[PDB]
């Protein structure tokens, strides 16, 4: 089961 | 066993997993999540928020320290 991407515009 | 969400997470629109909505917890930044045990091989905590339990990705949350 795969980890989500941290939104780049929030990071 | 408390973790703080560093980002918003809406599994319905953001999960890379096909069962994400049904199995993963939704949260917004600053939510405090109750974690039981340790993070699994996939990198997910088993957690509780607002009367619901589900998988929580470790990279979206920070342990209270």
């Amino acid at each position: 089961r795969k980890l989500p991407e941290i939104p780049k515009n929030k990071k | 066993r408390y973790f703080v969400a560093m980002f918003d997470y809406d599994p319905s629109t953001m999960s890379p997993n096909p069962d994400g909505c049904d199995e993963e917890l939704p949260f917004q930044e600053g939510d405090t999540i109750k974690v039981f045990g340790d993070k699994d091989a996939d990198g997910f905590y088993w957690g509780e928020l607002r009367g619901r339990r589900g998988y929580v990705p470790h990279n979206m949350v920070s342990e209270v320290e």
